[PDB]
């Protein structure tokens, strides 16, 4: 805004978001999934849900 | 239309001796 050479002046925009929580979940698990093996009329079939 | 298998983990029921 104002340049001088003892002098300066400066203006900057700074726009925030902020996220506000609904819940927070701290001791939690990821899943895996193994199945089950299956023999049937000769063939091998891997089973999952 | 026979009915087939049964599964529900359980190890202890697959052990042999
Ligand atoms: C898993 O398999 C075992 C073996 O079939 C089951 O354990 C038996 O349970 C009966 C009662 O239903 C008892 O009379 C036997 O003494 C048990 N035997 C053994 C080797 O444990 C067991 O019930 C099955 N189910 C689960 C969830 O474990």
């Amino acid at each position: 805004t104002h340049s001088s050479p003892t002098a300066t002046a400066w203006e900057i925009g700074l726009y925030y978001e902020l996220v506000i929580p609904k819940h927070i979940y701290l001791n939690n698990w990821n899943v895996v999934n193994i199945g089950h093996l299956v023999k049937s009329a000769g063939q091998l079939t891997h089973v999952t849900i | 239309q026979v009915l087939g298998p049964v599964i529900d983990w359980n190890v202890t029921q697959r052990a042999v001796y």
